[PDB]
């Protein structure tokens, strides 16, 4: 999606919905904006909303929008700080409506919905106003149902959607709907029924961390409590092959970490699980803004696979000569072609990836 | 915004803030006080009056006797006289504070409305209000309206629909705090969440840039380092840390800084403190290029040079 | 506890204090043996120094070797360091002196010869550098001039060979129980013992050999033993503050527990408080 | 002796000034590379904002 | 024979050492230029499809 | 009470179930569940073909987004089934899905009540529906009222 | 259960010369074993004295613990 990372913690498919936690003031709606790189780039069926919105994020967001290549390739309508409690409530209602018109039309309908909480408060302003017994937060518990006739509708691409668009002429196909999901809260309080009972609605549940963007990591988002149930099954043959060792470091760089709990407790061994828990830890970052390449599927696949995991080892070398590697596509990346074209596990190209890190070395 | 309850130099610190205000002042503006002590108003109106300064500003004045009518009633003078001035003025500035007097006021109302209070008794909507006039202004066309505020932290209550839905409509966050207090730090507040959405590492470059992230993890360095070194002392630390606490008594305490308004509230006049210096000494501790000057020094530091001037003497 | 926290850290702040009480005991009877084992090694290097005088007043009148220790290239220095741990601070008090008299040689400039004993020491001036041609480490509590024989001829060559002038010594001691000396010594001197070389040696000891062969090997002797005395001060020493530091860490925790007694006293006032507040609430 | 550290020394001096003119046909190759990809960039652009 | 071997081993292999060092620098220069080179056109394309 | 995680053969051992219950046992062996995923249930019903023993069992399914109600109302209409089996004296045993389901399902029922409801607004009773529930599953007179037990986890509390 | 942590009223007030007598003394000598047991592992090396304690309350320790459908005569 714009973070390497992005798709190998959990990849997916149209039809899901994830929890990702989210983080005031931290990006995590501006790193939630840094989402939108490989969707702009996309330029596939998406939808986003939005309530009681601020005119000046509206505007320079727009200048993003322009910024963002496609800026047609989805379409939001509007809710501004006047929009009604009611209107809260209503954006989510509203999305399915021509959403049809890609979900019904067969295509991936796609949504986005955020502030859900001005939905709820919505209905509990109403509620209180309605001087009408809510659930706790003055708000009624509806978000249950609320967010079961809202939460149900995601719908993979399936042709029991027989009658979908045309119905079915066929349209006896595929309606595609894939969710998006926005969670945040202040410290990300889950003790909300909102977020308890919603919570469990997730089909994944993604922590994002304040730390790393905090000690300013630009990458801050929380893993492994980060957790989504879609995961690299959508990470394609390669994706799907290179993709493990992921909780390893996050435990084994984080259990190097623990060494340090008794201060001056190291082992040359574990000194490697800090040389990959660590070291390898020194690999991983994605920035304020990140696309992802994809082809850099393969970038990634390198470390172990070339032997990138020693081989230009210093961040130093790392980011530089890495990137210095980036020249040696520039020098060579004649096949990456035929390699985003793969997007697949094949020691063919493994070959071209021992070879590459010859390139590697002369691309230090 | 301008968190912090009073008491916290809410006032104090937007005293130096009324300094540089006037030093980077030079335009077209007006204020007026609410729920404030009187005769603060008296005398202080009286030192506009030393300054002349009533000219372009005319002042209402709230007093902490008011009425709560009165309280929130200032404001719609705010709505119709901002249309007068930014419009007119396409220059329209002013600032304000303590605000949670006008907010609360709302909450006290909604049941005194009957109204239903907001859960735990606000004015059942009244984030509608907030949004509302927070919505209802807008440096404009009609003309560019600078202006900041404070509002009483909640005795600092963050969840505070006062601080917790403030976090929304505020550009930058501010913190008057017990914390540089507790530091004891010339400015008495605490700045380390707030935010410059304008510092872009671009606009910053990494000078700025740059030496924030430093700043990141440093604080998340000895910031960090204050576990451990609570447990045991310090002694178990390598000394790299013994590094990162020099620089922080050092560097942080450079920090704290004379400021020319200190003069009233600190007897003395601090200094006026250019950014470029700031880059430079930032360089410096960053090399704790002196590493000599005493975090003494740097607390409540002139420049890095003035610290530095200090370094020789002090 | 105190909510979900303070209490269960809290008593994380039990399990501390609790620790390092067994700490503060465990590390008491190491004092206490560490001590009264510390105090053994005088009694031959005592004999030693005491004849070498007693003889050395008639006897002295033939040659004294070593009366330089080394020539003067280095003035020598010596190394002992932590096999263990909790003791104290000798790190900061000896090797603080210590690279202190490191700049006192450069201040002369003249070569040095360091050698680590211990381990840790062996880390400091690894660590803050230096010459230590022979490294020796962590023997633990036993010290065995046997086990220094390899450091003993190990060192034995360049002053002999005349290297390193003076020398450094470093040994940590007990000063009191409580008064711990770290200590530190102009080694290869000549270590200068004429006292019972004031009187001719009024016993006319028939010596099968001559003397200045006993003055190489048996001198060895009288300085070595010494030096198990002074490390075994230093055990005292060590095992001494071990205690002491066991003890205070055993203490840290009370204030945190006060603390958490302010969360899940405050808290639970605080718990009390919402008790109150929705109580109200659902109840209406 | 002599044969062998020569050989070696001749082949590997020789390969070293060979690797470092590499290096430089990488260097202003792929520099090069880059002040080109500067210009089409900005012409993309002029064209961009035109069209706004 | 053999303190000349040494010195012809370590010497061609320094001599390499040096080559290769200038080299990555050189090539870090045309590097540099053709940054600044990018970061003029840039600056330029801005211009033209700004006034455009 | 069934506690694992994953990679069951829970359908495989099903069929070893139809191999049992249906086979290696001849009572009735019935089962249900609801609030599954769509053409994941049909991939049930693909299941269904892999034991293909589907036979034994009535396909009757919640599908989450039932309502409350909906969600929480299958059972007893159950007990008119094992009044049936076991009251046919094939011993009803009958799959049982969804605690959380039913645990959560009772918290939203008694919460749509307004009432004073269990602890955390939950079904006041539900445990009482439980004294009815084993009260239901016996190995019985008629035949043995079997059921098997695996949780929605309520929260996996 | 909870050694003493379970406190009655009543006890061997009832217990016979002996119950009370003859039986006497328990818990504390319990908290023994238990402490005696305490600190031997951090803080090692605890004589006979806890040994013969610990222990000693460790293997009465261990004679102590009842089935279940047992009773006592
Ligand atoms: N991946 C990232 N790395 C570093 N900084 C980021 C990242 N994403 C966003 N940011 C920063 O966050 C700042 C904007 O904060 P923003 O209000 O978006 O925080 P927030 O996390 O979105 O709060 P909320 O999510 O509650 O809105 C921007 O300056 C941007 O640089
Ligand atoms: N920059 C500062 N220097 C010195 N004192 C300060 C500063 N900022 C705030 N204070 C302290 O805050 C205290 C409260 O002053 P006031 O402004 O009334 O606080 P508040 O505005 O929170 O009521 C003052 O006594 C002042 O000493």
């Amino acid at each position: 999606t714009g973070y390497k990372a992005v798709d190998s913690m959990i990849p997916i498919g149209r039809g899901q919905r994830e929890l990702i936690i989210g983080d005031r003031q931290t990006g995590k709606t501006a790193l939630a904006i840094d989402a939108i790189i490989n969707q702009r780039d996309s330029g596939i069926k998406a939808i986003y909303v939005a309530i009681g919105q601020k005119a000046s994020t509206i505007s320079n967001v727009v200048r993003k929008l322009e910024e963002h290549g496609a800026l047609a390739n989805t379409i939001v309508v509007v809710a501004t700080a006047s929009e009604s409690a009611a209107l809260q409530y209503l954006a989510p209602y509203a999305g399915a409506a021509m959403g049809e018109y890609f979900r019904d039309r067969g295509e991936d309908a796609l949504i986005i919905y955020d502030d859900l909480s001005k939905q709820a408060v919505a209905y509990r302003q109403i509620s209180l106003l309605l001087r009408r017994p809510p659930g706790r937060e003055a708000f009624p518990g509806d978000v249950f149902y609320l967010h079961s006739r809202l939460l149900e509708r995601a719908a993979r691409v399936n042709a029991e959607y027989v009658e979908a668009f045309t119905k079915g002429e066929v349209k006896g196909k595929t309606g595609s709907l894939t969710a998006l999901p926005i969670i945040e809260t202040q410290a990300g309080d889950v003790s909300a029924f909102v977020p308890t009972n919603v919570i469990s609605i997730t089909d994944g549940q993604i922590f994002l961390e304040t730390n790393l963007f905090n000690a300013g990591i630009r990458p801050a988002v929380n893993p492994g409590i980060s957790v989504s149930r879609v995961g690299g099954a959508a990470q394609t043959k390669i994706m799907k092959k290179l993709s493990g060792g992921i909780r390893t470091a996050l435990a084994q760089y984080r259990e190097l970490a623990a060494f340090s709990q008794f201060a001056s407790d190291l082992d040359d061994a574990t000194r490697n699980q800090l040389d990959h828990g660590q070291k390898v830890t020194e690999l991983l970052k994605q920035k304020q803004y990140a696309p992802m390449s994809v082809a850099q599927q393969s970038l990634v696949l390198f470390a172990a696979e070339r032997g990138y995991l020693a081989d230009v080892e210093l961040s130093k070398i790392g980011s530089f000569e890495a990137a210095l590697l980036a020249y040696v596509d520039r020098d060579h990346a004649p096949l990456m072609q035929e390699i985003n074209q793969t997007g697949g596990y094949n020691d063919e190209i493994e070959g071209k990836l021992k070879g590459i890190l010859d390139s590697f070395k002369a691309t230090q | 915004g301008l968190f912090g309850g009073a008491g916290v130099g809410k006032t104090v610190n937007m005293m130096e803030l009324i300094r540089n205000i006037a030093i980077e002042h030079s335009g077209y503006s007006v204020f007026a006080g609410v729920g404030e002590r009187t005769r603060e108003g008296n005398d202080f109106y009286h030192e506009m009056t030393d300054s002349n300064v009533i000219d372009k500003v005319s002042l209402v004045y709230g007093q902490m006797n008011e009425p709560p009518g009165n309280r929130l009633r200032v404001a719609l003078t705010g709505l119709t006289m901002a249309e007068k001035f930014r419009d007119e003025g396409r220059d329209v500035l002013l600032f304000v504070d303590n605000i949670y007097r006008y907010t609360l006021a709302g909450t006290e109302v909604s049941a005194l409305l009957g109204r239903m209070p907001s859960a735990v008794g606000y004015q059942p909507t009244l984030a509608e209000e907030m949004g509302v006039l927070q919505e209802r202004i807008t440096s404009t066309k009609t003309g560019s309206i600078t202006s900041v505020q404070a509002v009483y932290v909640p005795a600092d209550d963050l969840t505070d629909p006062s601080p917790a839905t403030t976090f929304a409509h505020l550009d930058a966050t501010v913190v008057l705090s017990r914390q540089i207090a507790s530091l004891g730090i010339y400015p008495a507040v605490d700045p380390l969440d707030s935010t410059s959405r304008q510092l872009d590492p671009l606009v910053v470059g990494q000078e700025h840039y740059d030496t924030a992230r430093g700043v990141q993890s440093i604080l998340q360095r000895y910031q960090e380092l204050k576990d451990i070194i609570a447990i045991l002392g310090m002694d178990e630390l390598s000394e790299e840390d013994k590094l990162v606490v020099a620089r922080a008594r050092k560097i942080q305490r450079f920090l704290s800084q004379p400021f020319f308004v200190a003069e009233v509230f600190t007897g003395s006049p601090g200094k006026y403190v250019s950014l470029k210096d700031t880059i430079r000494g930032f360089k410096g501790i960053m090399e704790g290029e002196y590493d000599h000057l005493p975090e003494q020094a740097f607390y409540m530091v002139g420049s890095i040079e003035e610290a530095v001037e200090k370094a020789k003497k002090l | 506890a105190g909510a979900k926290d303070i209490r269960s850290k809290i008593a994380s702040v039990q399990n501390t204090q609790k620790i390092t009480k067994a700490m503060e005991m465990v590390a008491a009877s190491k004092m206490r043996k560490s001590q009264d084992r510390m105090a053994a090694s005088r009694p031959y290097a005592e004999t030693m120094r005491k004849v070498i005088g007693h003889l050395a007043h008639g006897n002295l009148e033939y040659k004294h070797p070593y009366l330089e220790d080394r020539d003067v290239k280095r003035v020598g220095y010596l190394v002992v360091s932590t096999d263990r741990g909790l003791a104290g601070g000798l790190n900061i008090n000896l090797f603080k002196k210590l690279l202190a008299e490191m700049k006192t040689w450069t201040d002369k400039g003249v070569q040095a010869d360091l050698a680590m004993i211990g381990s840790k020491g062996v880390s400091f001036f690894n660590s803050v550098g230096g010459n230590v041609v022979a490294q020796v480490t962590g023997m633990g509590d036993n010290p065995s001039l046997s086990e220094l024989i390899g450091p003993v001829k190990v060192m034995l060559q360049a002053y002999d060979e005349g290297r390193l002038d003076k020398l450094y010594i470093v040994s940590n001691k007990f000063i009191n129980t409580m008064s711990q000396v770290p200590t530190i010594s102009q080694l290869l001197p000549l270590p200068a013992s004429d006292d019972d070389d004031l009187k001719h040696k009024s016993w006319d000891y028939l010596y099968e050999p001559d003397p200045k062969a006993l003055l190489d090997t048996l001198l060895r002797r009288y300085v070595e033993s010494q030096v198990y005395q002074g490390v075994v001060e230093n055990l005292a020493s060590e095992q001494a503050a071990r205690m002491v530091a066991m003890k205070a860490a055993t203490d840290n925790g009370g204030s945190l527990i006060k603390e958490l007694q302010l969360v899940y006293n405050k808290a639970r006032q605080a718990s009390i408080t919402q008790e109150l507040t929705e109580i109200v609430s659902g109840a209406a | 002796l002599d044969l062998a550290k020569a050989s070696a020394t001749d082949q590997l001096k020789k390969a070293k000034a060979e690797a470092q003119v590499i290096i430089e046909q990488a260097n202003k190759r792929r520099s090069q590379i880059l002040d080109e990809a500067k210009a089409e960039a900005e012409q993309e652009r002029t064209k961009i904002v035109a069209q706004a």
